[PDB]
RNA sequence: GGCAGACCAUACGGGUUGCC
C-alpha cells in the first residue's frame, strides 16, 4: 500500500519564515485553518492549563448554538453557567469584563436564548487566547507538527498512478467521468477526465480555462448545496478535476420514477439550492444552467450541482451573449447587447421549480395550487428585472423571507437537519491528425493548484490521528536510537545562526553522482553535515558572487556562482524549501559582503594593477 | 550657534595635549641606543631562536618525559 | 578669532616641539649598530601542522605556559590547542560569529574575545564541572572590538572601531577609565610588562601612548604614511615598534620621544598584520600579506629570513613568553611553528 | 406523420440526407 509520509522538525526553522514574509502567521490565520485549530486544542488542552477552561468553554459554546432546539437550549445553559462561566469567579481567575458579563446575567435569567447570546464571550475568549498563550503555543513540538504538515500541503503534486480508478459515470464534451478513490487514505471522489487533443479540435479553450477557474472561488468554504473541486492537475495526454462524488442520481431521472411531486417535498429541496445560489452570488458567479437534470443527490439524499460547462463570470465583465440551456434563459441573456446579472439564474430557477411539479414547460398558472405559491413564482418568472426577486438589492435573502419559506428556519436547512422526503436506492480514435504541440502546453501552467481549506478537511475524518502518533512513535524511536549512539544538541543551537535543512549538491560539476546532505545557513558562512559527522565542509559568503535558478532536465534548481571561476550544484526535495533560502540566502552574502569594505582587517586586499 | 564652540571645546582640548607632550624631558638618541643594544646584547646569550639550542632541549624537537 | 589663535598657535607648537627632539637627535641607529656583529641567515624548519579550523584565521594568543593557545577564526569558533601533541584542548562557539580578536589570561585560567558584536565575551575554562560556559558579556563601544589584552583575572582593556579604548572592571562590567584621542579606528594595542604603562595604533597614521591607571594620552608618533595595523612592545618597558599598509615597519623610543629606524626594503609591496619582538628583542617578525613573516635585524635592519609555508594572508602571529618557537595564524586556516 | 443518420447537450435525452 502507499501512506504519505511526513518531513522532520528541520523544516519549522525554514518553513516558520515562509510564512512569516507572508503574513498567514497570527492567532487566526493559523486556527482558521481547522487543523491550527486542533493542533491548538491538541497544544491548549493537553499542555497548558490556563487554556483548557477556555478551551472547554469555546467547545462547548459550539455545542450550545448547533443544538436542535430552543427548549433544550435552557438545559445547556443551565449546565454551562453553573460552571464555566460562574466556577471561574468562584475561584475569582475570570478575566472577563463588566459589559460581557451583563449580557449573559440578563438573559439567562430572562432566559431567552437566542444563538448571539454567548457572542461577546466568545470575542473575549479569543482576546486573552492571542496575548501570550498563543505566543506560548508557538514554542511547542504541536506548532512543530503543524509545519510538518503544511510542509506537505506544498509539496502536494498530483499523478494517476497516485490514484485508484473502479468504474466510469459519465461522457460528455472534451472527456469523461471517472468515479475515483484516494489510496493514500481512502474516501470517494470524483474525477472528471478530459482528453487533450479534442480541445484543440473544438477550439473551447475559452470554457475549459473558464470552468476550471470557476470552480475555485466556488469551493471556498464547505457548502454541501454545490459539489465542490478539492484538487486539479494536468499530465502529457490528460487534465482531471477532483471532486466530490454522490450517488442518487439527477431530478430528471426520479421525475421519471415518482412522477409528480409534492408541496412539503419540493420545498425543502428548493431551499437547497437557493443556499447554493447564495454562495455564487455573495462570490460574484452565475451557473448559466439551472436544469433538474444538471442536479445530483448523495447516499442521504441531498442535493448539489454539477456541470459548471457554461457558467461564465459576471464579476466585472458581464457577457451578453446568448449562453443557457434553450428553455430555461430570462428575457435579458437572449437580447443581443445588453448585460444582465444574477437574474438569469434567478429566472432560470423559478423555470426549474415548474418542472419539479407538472412535468413541462410553456403567463398563467393552474387552479389546484396553494396561495402562497402563486405570489413566489409569479416573481420570479417576471420579464422586467427591477420588478422580479434577487435582483433589487439583497439577493438571495428576498427568497428567504417569502412566505412559503415562512414555516421552515434558514439555520436548520443550513445543516442538513431537515430530512430528505424520499430515500434512493442501492442495488473512440477519432482524431489522429492532431499532437502535441508546443505552443498548446505553454498555456497549461497556472492550472495546477489544490484549495487549502478543503484538503484539511480531507484528513481531519479519516487519518490525521492514526498518523499523528505513528510518526511520534519513530520521532522517539529515532532520538531513542540517537541517544544510544550518544547525543548531539543540534549544531545549530545557542549562536546567531538564521536557519537550516536538507539538500542535494552533486559533489562535483561533472560526474552523475548525487550525494544529499544538511546545511545550515550563517551570516558568514554555510556549513553542512552528513550521517554521523558534525561538519566537515564548508563555504563562506565572502567566496560567493550571484545565485541564480535554472532547469535541470526539467527541475528547477539552485546555481552557486563561485568567485574562482566555477559554479556548483544544489537540489531540494520539495518545492518550497528552495524558495526561502534563496531569499535570506540572497540577502545574507551581499548584507555579509556590504559591510566586508567597511572593515579595514576583514577586507578582500584593494586591487591594483 | 551650534558646531562654533563645539569645534573650539575640541581645539582648545588639542593646545591643552600639544602642551602636555611638549612638557617632558627628552634623551639624546645614543642614550637609547646603548641601553637597548646592550639589553640585546646582556640577554642575547639566552635566546633560543639566536642559539639554536640542543634537540633534547627543544620541545617540538625531541623533549622526553611529558605528563 | 579664537579658533584662529588656537591653530597658529598649534603650528607653533607642533614646529617646536619637533625642533626639541630634532635638536636632541644627532646620530642614528645604523651608525651604532654598523659596528656589532651581523646576525647570519636564521633559517627555520616547520615543526607543527595544526589542522583545526576550517574558515580563515585572524588574531591568535600565546598561552603564558609555553605550550597552549587560544587560536580565532572566521569559521565562529576559538580553538585551545596544545602545541606539544597537536591535539585541541578545547573548541568553543562563540554567541556571534564576527569575531576578529582572541586573548589569553596571563594566569591561564579564563579567557576573551570579541568582533563586530560590539562586545568583548568571555569566558572560564574549568567551572564547576569543566563544561565550557560563558562568563560575562561586555559592552559599551557603539563600534567594533579590534583587539583586547587583559591585566589579570579582574581586569582588562579592549581598543574599538569608534576611535576610542578603554579599561574594564571584571566584577562589575564598567568602565573605569576612558582614553579618547585618537580620530581614525583604533586597531592594535600592547600591553607593559608591568602593566602600568600602554601604547596603540590607529588609521590616522599616528601612535599614543598612554598613562593605564589616569586615563590620558601622554606621547604623540607621527611617521608612517597609510593605516597602522600591527603593534608590539620591547621587553624593558621603554621602547616599541609598528607595521602598516604602507609596506614599512618603524621603531621608536619612549624618553627619547620619535622614530629610530625604519624597515623598509625596495622589495616589499604588501602590508603587516600583526608584529612581534624576540625575547631578546634583536628579532622583529611582521605578519605580512605575502603567506609568510620576515625575520628583521631590528639594530641593522637587515631581512634574517622568511617563514614560507603558508599559502594564504598571515593575519597575525607571536613568540612563546619563553622565546622558544613562533606561531603564525593565517587566512588558509593553519597554524604552523617554527624553531 | 414514424424510424434511422448529422450537428450539439452529455455524472442528463430535448432542439437537416435516407426509408415507409
Ligand atoms: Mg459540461
Amino acid at each position: 500500500s502507499k501512506k504519505i509520509l511526513l518531513p522532520e522538525p528541520s523544516i519549522r526553522s525554514v518553513m516558520q519564515k515562509y510564512l512569516e514574509d507572508r503574513g498567514e502567521v497570527t492567532f487566526e490565520k493559523i486556527f482558521s485553518q481547522k487543523l491550527g485549530y486542533l493542533l491548538f486544542r491538541d497544544f491548549c488542552l493537553k499542555h497548558l492549563e490556563e487554556a483548557k477552561p477556555l478551551v472547554e468553554f469555546y467547545e462547548e459554546i459550539k455545542k450550545y448554538e448547533k443544538l436542535e432546539t430552543e427548549e433544550e437550549r435552557l438545559v445547556c445553559s443551565r449546565e454551562i453557567f453553573d460552571t464555566y462561566i460562574m466556577k471561574e469567579l468562584l475561584a475569582c481567575s475570570h478575566p472577563f469584563s463588566k459589559s460581557a458579563i451583563e449580557h449573559v446575567q440578563g438573559h439567562l435569567v430572562k432566559k431567552q436564548v437566542p444563538p448571539d447570546l454567548f457572542q461577546p464571550y466568545i470575542e473575549e475568549i479569543c482576546q486573552n487566547l492571542r496575548g501570550d498563550v498563543f505566543q506560548k503555543f508557538i514554542e511547542s513540538d504541536k506548532f512543530t507538527r503543524f509545519c510538518q504538515w503544511k510542509n506537505v500541503e506544498l509539496n502536494i503534486h498530483l499523478t494517476m498512478n497516485d490514484f485508484s480508478v473502479h468504474r466510469i459515470i459519465g461522457r460528455g464534451g472534451f472527456g469523461e467521468v471517472y468515479g475515483c478513490r484516494k489510496a493514500d487514505t481512502g474516501k470517494m471522489y470524483a474525477m472528471k477526465c478530459l482528453d487533450k487533443k479534442r480541445i484543440k479540435m473544438k477550439q473551447g479553450e475559452t470554457l475549459a480555462l473558464n470552468e476550471r477557474i470557476m470552480l475555485s472561488l466556488v469551493s471556498t468554504g464547505d457548502c454541501p448545496f454545490i459539489v465542490c473541486m478539492s484538487y486539479a492537475f494536468h499530465t502529457p495526454d490528460k487534465l482531471s478535476f477532483i471532486l466530490d462524488l454522490m450517488n442518487g442520481g439527477d431530478l430528471h431521472y426520479h421525475l421519471s420514477q415518482h412522477g409528480v411531486f409534492s408541496e412539503a417535498d419540493m420545498r425543502f429541496y428548493a431551499a437547497e439550492i437557493i443556499l447554493g445560489l447564495e454562495h455564487m452570488h455573495n462570490r460574484f458567479v452565475v451557473y448559466r444552467d439551472l436544469k433538474p437534470a444538471n442536479i445530483l443527490l448523495d447516499e442521504h439524499g441531498h442535493v448539489r450541482i454539477s456541470d459548471l460547462g457554461l457558467a461564465c463570470d459576471f464579476s466585472k465583465k458581464k457577457p451578453h451573449a446568448s449562453v443557457g440551456t434553450h428553455g430555461y434563459m430570462a428575457p435579458e441573456v437572449l437580447q443581443k447587447g445588453v448585460a444582465y446579472d444574477s437574474s438569469a439564474d434567478w429566472f432560470s430557477l423559478g423555470c426549474m421549480l415548474f418542472k419539479l411539479l407538472r412535468g413541462h414547460s410553456p403567463v398563467e398558472l393552474p387552479d389546484s395550487f396553494s396561495p402562497e405559491l402563486r405570489s413566489l413564482l409569479e416573481g420570479l418568472l417576471q420579464r422586467d428585472v427591477n420588478r422580479r426577486l434577487g435582483c433589487l438589492g439583497r439577493g438571495a435573502q428576498e427568497v428567504k423571507e417569502s412566505p412559503f419559506f415562512r414555516s421552515l428556519d434558514w439555520q436548520m436547512v443550513f445543516l442538513q437537519k431537515y430530512p430528505p422526503p424520499l430515500i434512493p436506492p442501492r442495488g473512440e480514435e477519432d482524431t489522429k491528425g492532431i499532437k502535441l504541440l508546443d505552443s498548446d502546453q505553454e498555456l497549461y501552467r497556472n492550472f495546477p493548484l489544490t484549495i487549502s481549506e478543503r484538503w484539511q478537511q480531507e484528513v481531519a475524518e479519516t487519518v490525521f490521528d492514526t498518523i499523528n502518533a505513528e510518526t511520534d512513535r519513530l520521532e522517539a524511536r529515532k532520538k531513542t536510537k540517537n541517544k544510544q549512539l550518544g547525543h548531539e544538541e543540534d549544531y545549530a543551537l545557542g549562536k546567531d545562526c538564521i536557519m537550516h535543512g536538507y539538500m542535494s549538491k552533486m559533489g562535483n560539476p561533472f560526474l552523475t553522482q548525487w550525494q544529499r546532505r544538511y546545511f545550515y545557513l550563517f551570516p558568514n558562512r554555510l556549513e553542512w553535515r552528513g550521517e554521523g559527522e558534525a561538519p566537515q565542509s564548508l563555504l563562506t559568503m565572502e567566496e560567493i558572487q550571484s545565485v541564480e535558478e535554472t532547469q535541470i532536465k526539467e527541475r528547477k534548481c539552485l546555481l552557486l556562482k563561485i568567485r574562482g571561476g566555477k559554479q556548483f550544484v544544489l537540489q531540494c526535495d520539495s518545492d518550497p524549501e528552495l524558495v526561502q533560502w534563496k531569499k535570506e540566502l540572497r540577502d545574507a552574502y551581499r548584507e555579509a559582503q556590504q559591510l566586508v569594505q567597511r572593515v579595514p582587517k576583514m577586507k578582500n586586499k584593494p586591487r591594483a594593477p | 550657534a551650534s558646531n562654533n564652540t563645539a569645534s573650539i571645546a575640541q581645539a582648545r582640548k588639542l593646545v591643552e595635549q600639544l602642551k602636555m607632550e611638549a612638557n617632558i624631558d627628552r634623551i639624546k638618541v645614543s642614550k637609547a641606543a646603548a641601553d637597548l643594544m646592550a639589553y640585546c646584547e646582556a640577554h642575547a646569550k639566552e635566546d633560543p631562536l639566536l642559539t639554536p639550542v640542543p634537540a633534547s632541549e627543544n620541545p617540538f624537537r625531541e623533549k622526553k618525559f611529558f605528563c | 578669532s579664537e579658533l584662529d589663535q588656537l591653530r597658529q598657535e598649534a603650528e607653533q607648537l607642533k614646529n617646536q616641539i619637533r625642533d626639541a627632539r630634532k635638536a636632541c637627535a644627532d646620530a642614528t641607529l645604523s651608525q651604532i649598530t654598523n659596528n656589532i656583529d651581523p646576525v647570519g641567515r636564521i633559517q627555520m624548519r616547520t615543526r607543527r601542522t595544526l589542522r583545526g579550523h576550517l574558515a580563515k584565521i585572524y588574531a591568535m594568543h600565546w598561552g603564558t605556559d609555553s605550550r597552549l593557545l587560544v587560536s580565532a577564526s572566521q569559521d565562529g569558533k576559538l580553538i585551545i590547542w596544545d602545541s606539544y601533541t597537536t591535539n585541541k584542548v578545547h573548541a568553543i562557539p562563540l554567541r556571534s560569529s564576527w569575531v576578529m580578536t582572541c586573548a589569553y589570561a596571563p594566569s591561564g585560567n579564563y579567557v576573551a574575545c570579541g568582533g563586530l558584536d560590539n562586545i568583548c565575551s568571555i569566558y572560564n575554562l574549568k567551572t564547576r564541572e569543566g563544561n565550557v560556559r560563558v562568563s560575562r558579556e561586555l559592552a559599551g563601544h557603539t563600534g567594533y572590538l579590534s583587539c583586547c589584552r587583559f591585566l589579570d583575572d579582574n581586569q582588562i582593556v579592549t581598543s574599538s572601531g569608534d576611535t576610542t579604548c578603554a579599561l574594564w572592571d571584571i566584577e562589575t562590567g564598567q568602565q573605569t577609565t576612558t582614553f579618547t584621542g585618537h580620530t581614525g579606528d583604533v586597531m592594535s594595542l600592547s600591553l607593559a610588562p608591568d602593566t602600568r604603562l600602554f601604547v596603540s595604533g590607529a588609521c590616522d597614521a599616528s601612535a599614543k601612548l598612554w598613562d593605564v591607571r589616569e586615563g590620558m594620552c601622554r606621547q604623540t608618533f607621527t611617521g608612517h604614511e597609510s593605516d597602522i595595523n600591527a603593534i608590539c612592545f620591547f621587553p624593558n618597558g621603554n621602547a616599541f615598534a609598528t607595521g602598516s599598509d604602507d609596506a614599512t615597519c618603524r621603531l621608536f623610543d619612549l624618553r627619547a620621544d620619535q622614530e629610530l629606524m625604519t624597515y623598509s626594503h625596495d622589495n616589499i609591496i604588501c602590508g603587516i598584520t600583526s608584529v612581534s619582538f624576540s625575547k631578546s628583542g634583536r628579532l622583529l617578525l611582521a605578519g605580512y600579506d605575502d603567506f609568510n613573516c620576515n625575520v628583521w635585524d631590528a639594530l641593522k635592519a637587515d631581512r634574517a629570513g622568511v617563514l614560507a609555508g603558508h599559502d594564504n594572508r598571515v593575519s597575525c602571529l607571536g613568540v612563546t613568553d619563553d622565546g622558544m618557537a613562533v606561531a603564525t595564524g593565517s587566512w588558509d586556516s593553519f597554524l604552523k611553528i617554527w624553531n
